[PDB]
């Protein structure tokens, strides 16, 4: 034998998310009888990209509120302000998320609130 | 002394966060949110792939099926970019064995 | 004495709390008949979800309703909830 | 100063809007909600117990649902050239979503 | 001479129809409708059963799980009568082996 | 002359549909908006349909692709198989 030292499939893919855990989760879960090697890499990459997008929007909103730590509020702000993510999660509730600030124009008072004589 | 073992996606989310915004942290509740989010998307995609497989009388889930399900579930440009990353990932993995 | 606090029931969901809730939705002015109807609506929602949750609870031979049961029961109604596991 | 300072109708409601929209804390108190859940659950099955986080999750779900409903309600109200929501608006919104009852 | 084989629930529906209304027929389109209906309900129930099993870390789908799923999906009295029919069927099957 | 082909969905047919929906009186501006709305729905469905179509490496669109694409948008359809 030689027993070449094992690197992780993640490290072969240049990714941070795992692979092996995903493969196990696909085997246990009644999705298909057999699973091909390529699938979990693709899936992991998809997850990484989405996660990166979300966090990036969250951190931008964070810098807008002068806080250095991400809290759920920021995630809600990121989600509803991107049309596509809002489409994906249109029927999802984020805990402690609240909603966007939005008042319909019509029920705000008229701008004629000033000198009137 | 008895002790269990619950897995999550926490550590990996932390890595990604440090990659995109080094001087920023994240609370436990939000990490839980991200964990549940990952689990939800995983479940949707796998189920959809399964349904496609079963409809075409093919017993193997491949990269192709995942790609298809991604195009079905997600809209537009998000799909295209994510698909790009996936294809790049497969090309790197398949070469450097 | 007769308290039974206001009905020993949903009427503990007090008016100004509903007002605050409507405020979150951007509303400015509310009628006096809204409150009761909202309460009924709330009850129905809760009923359905709780029923499902209890049913999940009944399947595992437990007497404690866990968070997971609430999550799943909400998921089947298309109101998936994040942040409490699952 | 002689007379009490008095804001015009509507302003304080708007102030409440901005204040509550900027924050995220739950608006309903824990205990009454606990008692409500406990009563309804008792009518289906007896001597049940509830973890605290389950109650919290129900609280979050209910408040989000109600918020969405009032949003659609307010739109329906604006559609009729009014500013006051009324029961028939709520009925309209719920009927359209299919949340019949 | 090559020939395929597509299964359906047609004949069983026909039997049931003659049992309930002897002097009555049914067109092909409606039979297709009933076929689709049956397949849809089958899919929902099995899927829900699977999800229940996976949530409680049990790898067997038994009559119990189906019964629970039925009480979850269908409302009130329909569920009660259906559950009764199913229980009766199990009780008859298990005895007369 | 052909007219982008969306105009094949004519006024009187839309009037008929609205009649089935309980409508008695229709403004002139409805038509354009309705057309747009219709287009959107079709687009989404066909996209998904074609996606299923592309997955089988077939060139012939089948009913089943439409049924599935409809099912996934929460508008399940009965009466054409599966």
């Amino acid at each position: 034998k030689a027993r070449a030292k094992a690197k992780t499939r993640s490290s072969r893919a240049g990714l941070q998310f795992p692979v092996g855990r995903v493969h196990r989760l696909l085997r246990k879960g009644n999705y298909s009888e057999r699973v091909g090697a390529g699938a979990p890499v693709y899936l992991a990459a998809v997850l990484e990209y989405l996660t990166a997008e979300i966090l990036e929007l969250a951190g931008n909103a964070a810098r807008d509120n002068k806080k250095t730590r991400i809290i759920p509020r920021h995630l809600q702000l990121a989600i509803r302000n991107d049309e596509e993510l809002n489409k994906l999660l249109g029927r999802v509730t984020i805990a402690q998320g609240g909603v966007l600030p939005n008042i319909q124009a019509v029920l705000l008072p008229k701008k004629t609130e000033s000198h009137h004589k | 002394r008895k002790r269990s073992r619950k897995e999550s996606y926490s550590i990996y989310v932390y890595k990604v966060l440090k990659q995109v915004h080094p001087d920023t942290g994240i609370s436990s509740k939000a990490m839980g949110i991200m964990n549940s989010f990952v689990n939800d998307i995983f479940e949707r995609i796998a189920g959809e792939a399964s349904r496609l497989a079963h409809y075409n009388k093919r017993s193997t889930i491949t990269s192709r099926e995942i790609q298809t399900a991604v195009r079905l579930l997600l809209p537009g440009e998000l799909a295209k970019h994510a698909v790009s990353e996936g294809t790049k990932a497969v090309t790197k993995y398949t070469s450097a064995k | 004495r007769h308290r039974k606090v206001l009905r020993d029931n949903i009427q503990g969901i007090t008016k100004p709390a509903i007002r605050r809730l409507a405020r979150r939705g951007g509303v400015k002015r509310i009628s006096g008949l809204i409150y009761e109807e909202t309460r009924g609506v709330l009850k129905v929602f809760l009923e359905n979800v709780i029923r499902d949750a209890v049913t999940y609870t009944e399947h595992a031979k437990r007497k404690t309703v866990t968070a997971m049961d609430v999550v799943y029961a909400l998921k089947r109604q298309g109101r998936t909830l994040y942040g409490f596991g699952g | 100063v002689k007379k009490p300072h008095r804001y015009r109708p509507g302003t304080v409601a708007l102030r409440e809007i901005r204040r509550y929209q900027k924050s995220t804390e739950l608006l309903i108190r824990k205990l009454p909600f606990q008692r409500l859940v406990r009563e309804i659950a008792q009518d289906f099955k007896t001597d049940l117990r509830f973890q605290s986080s389950a109650v919290m999750a129900l609280q979050e779900a209910c408040e989000a649902y109600l918020v969405g409903l009032f949003e659609d309600t307010n739109l329906c109200a604006i559609h009729a050239k009014r500013v006051t929501i009324m029961p028939k608006d709520i009925q309209l919104a719920r009927r359209i979503r299919g949340e019949r009852a």
